[PDB]
């Protein structure tokens, strides 16, 4: 079983978005009004599941084939998962979901008038390699309207979930694409106070990883909380 | 001072979380192997229990789009990190609430006792992480049991909560569902009876 | 019949791309080696067709309907046609053509592996109104690979043709989209030596023109050669 | 000095110009009304002629993806700007070269004479604009007729071209096609026998 | 036998010197007028010879002993060979040639009036180590006049050829010395448009690697095309 | 966008390349082991052939100072990368043109067929890289055989060349030298019949 | 992106709004023609009704300095934009709450049905805008009728309000004042039973 041998650098809650960010309407009724209780790290918090033995399908990470071919811009999304100290996070679970090229989600509740793509599902998962690298093949999602302000549009984005070494490092975030003019107008993006933090969520075009006459590539690296050994405890 | 690389910022899970993390729940075709709500096989050692609950917003309305992640020890008070569907018991799982099912359910075993870093025993508990549209950064909590009063009184973690009244928000109420031992754990995100959430 | 009643400001051939722009390989064998011969403007050059009586179909300008619904980001591309003096150019012919959401064109010669969309043709035409306004409804095209250098990608773009009042004003150009990271890397875009000139080809996101919960909008204004009356000739 | 708004910069028509400007040629379904290669209906006044030609690149290879627009006066030396498919004659038209058809063709009438700004007569001519992939800004030329030697000699435009040798590049050679009066006009974009192109 | 398992980053032909650079006269008649034809990489382009088994002489890399002692400034030229990703390139062949201290080459065709040095050959070779390191010991070459413009002088330079992992990586270049005032005046240097590019060819004085009372040292690192594994092909 | 470290920029090999890479040719003492123009040992399997050619500049004048590097498969279509003078066949070799000898020679065997990345066979070919004073960055080309029309017609590489006339520049012409099987491959850097050069 | 001129920023009406927009209410001499709370004259077609309400702040205290403006269709579902005191019905009117009167009143007719932009009928409703000291930007709301349960159930606008509980806040309660048909519509600006406010 798991062992209590590590400590995780405390989260900077001024870096992450706050719970109450009024322009993002839904957060008003879904943010706690009491202060969070801080607790010392114990084995309960410093351990977590290891997915090295989950049976992954051959096309788990290939959105072009896991659902003919979908319509849309063919891209590879890749990067590395490292910690705050810059150490790679090997064999960790990376899960992603997105809309189709038209910004339509394959979910009941999505009534947007842009059609479903018969060949597109939009769900993927990948286990990082020995070096902390992951990659997915998909089509670039389209922006999509939502009922927030009267004319709000989320920039094109891919949802991401990363496990890391413990429940303490588990994170859900969103990737945005370089140059998208919708970025700065989005109230969900604006939930983040430091513009420097917003920069970390922007995937960069990566011509070096592209397959000529095939698909383009985007680079998105992820940094989880720093892990250290316990000392003088 | 010393500054390390900043942690990638969190973002809400959004309304369609289920299509990525709860395939079945989303009413979409699932893959060969999915991480779900059945931590224990009928043959796993320990007392088999059923956990259930509802999530409420600050207006007292049900949250029908939440996603929950759980982590707990086995009956021995041991954390089983090697996730495998072949295992009789997994320490990790996932559950959700939907428009279809406003209540979540988890099939597991009562966790054994674990000691904190100082070597003091914590009462039996399940670590929970809550995600949903409207939640910018996930909320952490713990589920304790009403039939472990003697233990709860001495838990060093529960004892960190300044006000006793707030401590009770963490206690699941024991019941029975189809003649089975069940515990009900409702989470109130905001307002009257607001559930305690931690930072660590 | 047409009459010679106007003069057009001479073209700035240092503003427009030059004929020989070697990084754009096909331009090497298709650029004249002798100098152009300047001639004075006569009736032959100062008149042109007037398309006011062409019979346009109901959806000539609506690419969502003129070919189910196409898959891709729904947008309106609108703007105004003016001359160098800032005067509207009314009842003028604007024609456009583009690829589908995946960068695939509906032409025999287009062999790119991205699938065609059975509901998308990619051709439009619109006559400017009394104020010089035009608009089209379409989907945002995807970038596409082409055999120039070993890893060349055109930025998402739409081809435009504008008639104007004479054969002296007739122009063919391409519209690019605000923030596209591919813009600066394009040998075709780079055929234009002046950066200020390049900026004139970028369509700006126009939230004011969008239809909430439906489609986004882009603004692209076009400037034709200034038209003046003859004097002391 | 005084500077006005800059003109929108030109860009190549690209390889698929056909889909936007030559539907049929492109082999895609056409719309009700299309601007094409027949300027004169059989009952149009004047001499009915056939125009054809090929376009050559710098290497002497056929340019199979060109697009050409033409503007000319009617038989009476008048420019008919009101475009209408109902008209017996339109002064404007469009043609192309394709992978299938390496030669373009135009059905029209021999243009009447028109005066320049200074009141001097120009020899019968067809104004041509050429577009294609590889051409950043369209090329302007004029087509004159070999059976108009006298007029050609006095043309104030033809006369601006310094070298007589270059002047010939602009003269269409009379022939016959299916016993119909025709003129062949080949365009050489670059090199030996390079056609004259104008600026105005 | 070799196998096709890698891809190389496409070269930037705007970074490398162009074919036609008129000031460098010999280039006028030796530069192709047609555009290069881009072809996809195959096993023919992504493999190349490994010189691990060539039998090198003990002084192959020592121009002080490989031909009394030569006259001139005793120096070591050392550095590392890495790819664009920063990965070292081990066991690669590095070859160099240069003039003597007076700028005279040991070649028939060299008719410059500076004498030959009876103890100087000017040819060297070295296979890089396991860390991509190489080193040579020689004497600093002198500048030399050449028939280009009427008073053209090459900055003191050393010729380099580096093999790399494949024929796609192979490269021939020239090293120049920090501070030489002739550098900015050379039409050959000038064949390179980007000033940032010229900096990459300058060797830096390296006092840390020098042998006190013996010889100085210069550092010259080389970067070859970035190598990556194929993906989704 | 992501930008990697910049590749070290290329420079011309200069007039004296022979002293560094073609010792013998340069008329200077050679070392124990040299990389030269004999890729095949008498006893190497395959059709033994002699390759020869001249290199011309833009004015049609001989280039007497070029340096060439070759890379080819063996008779079995296999690339032998482990260079060793003991090998009966090495896939790599070097040759040149000098004032003394304006024609280069190479002794090898006709290469076997290899597949492109897509799994389609390429016609037998030799990869060549050309260096010389006046060439800022080396030129890449391929040598094909006139006696392999069937293969050549289907080569996916040869087929990437738009104009058929340009394809012939890559075909070596069969002949005999001393009754030995030879092929002549002249390279034209610039002008009339300029050789196709690749970028990859 | 494209930026237009910015809209002039809003400012609270202030405590003396009545002097500018509700002269009588302010107890100051009125002018010849004033815009007030009588939308319909006794002879106007449709069901004549009395509307009344109170305005509450977050502490549950009466807001005695509010100013309200209403917009509604006539009995036939038509908006009468031409304001004139001579008219039998005006679609617009003004009302207020004062120290003297903590309740506002309006004399109108039950409005007819109007379709939304998508052609779907909306249940009978009155458009309201509220202004007062402490309100930086006016608040928008709608008043619907309890005796129109059927229409209400299907209103495209009422149906945009996520929580049914919240919809109830927009339903005026039918009653009778001096044995005349009336409806009571109280507004709670903040807290318990807070009224839905719109953005458009
Ligand atoms: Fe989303
Ligand atoms: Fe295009
Ligand atoms: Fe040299
Ligand atoms: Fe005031």
């Amino acid at each position: 079983p798991a062992q209590d041998n590590s400590r995780f650098v405390i989260r900077d809650r001024n870096w992450h978005p706050k719970a109450l960010t009024p322009d993002y309407k839904t957060s008003i009724a879904r943010s706690p009004r009491q202060a969070l209780v801080s607790i010392p790290q114990s084995i309960s918090e410093t351990t977590g599941p290891n997915f090295s033995h989950l049976g992954f399908g051959a096309h788990d990470h290939d959105l072009l084939l896991n659902f003919g071919l979908p319509i849309g811009e063919r891209i590879i999304v890749a990067g590395r998962v490292v910690d705050q100290y810059g150490k790679p996070v090997p064999n960790t679970l990376v899960e992603m979901w997105q809309a189709n090229a038209g910004g339509r989600y394959r979910h009941k509740n999505d009534r947007y008038l842009a059609p479903l793509d018969p060949n597109f599902g939009g769900v993927g998962r990948c286990l990082t390699d020995s070096d902390g690298y992951y990659s997915f093949r998909t089509i670039k999602p389209g922006p999509h309207p939502w009922r927030n302000g009267p004319n709000d549009w989320r920039p094109a984005h891919i949802h991401f979930g990363i496990s890391g070494p413990s429940i303490a490092t588990k994170l859900i975030t969103q990737l945005y694409f370089e140059g998208d003019p919708l970025i700065p107008m989005c109230p969900i993006v604006k939930s983040i106070a430091n513009p420097e933090a917003v920069q970390q969520l922007i995937a960069k075009l990566d011509m070096n990883n592209a397959n000529p006459m095939d698909c383009l590539a985007y680079r998105f690296d992820i940094v989880l909380r720093g892990q250290r050994k316990t000392h003088f405890e | 001072p010393i500054e390390l690389l900043p942690e990638t910022p969190s973002q809400t899970a959004g309304p369609y979380v289920h299509i990525g993390l709860a395939l079945e729940a989303a009413g979409n075709p699932t893959r060969d192997q999915e991480i779900w709500n059945r931590l224990a096989k009928p043959d796993a050692p320990g007392e088999h229990i059923l956990l259930l609950g509802q999530v409420y917003d600050g207006n007292g309305h049900l949250v029908r789009d939440s996603f929950l992640e759980v982590w707990q020890a086995d009956a021995n008070g041991e954390y089983q990190d090697a996730y495998n569907l072949e295992n009789a018991f997994n320490s990790f799982g996932r559950t959700a609430t939907t428009f279809d099912a406003g209540e979540w359910t988890l099939h597991t075993v009562k966790p054994g006792v674990v000691n904190n870093a100082a070597g003091v025993p914590m009462a039996p508990h399940i670590n929970i992480s809550l995600f949903a549209r409207g939640i910018n950064i996930h909320l952490h909590t713990r589920l304790y049991f009403d039939d472990e009063a003697q233990a709860n009184a001495k838990c060093p973690v529960l004892n960190l909560i300044e006000q006793p009244q707030r401590r009770e928000t963490l206690i699941a109420k024991r019941c029975e569902v189809d003649g089975k031992t069940a515990y009900r754990f409702d989470i109130r995100i905001q307002g009257e009876g607001e559930t305690v959430f931690f930072d660590f």
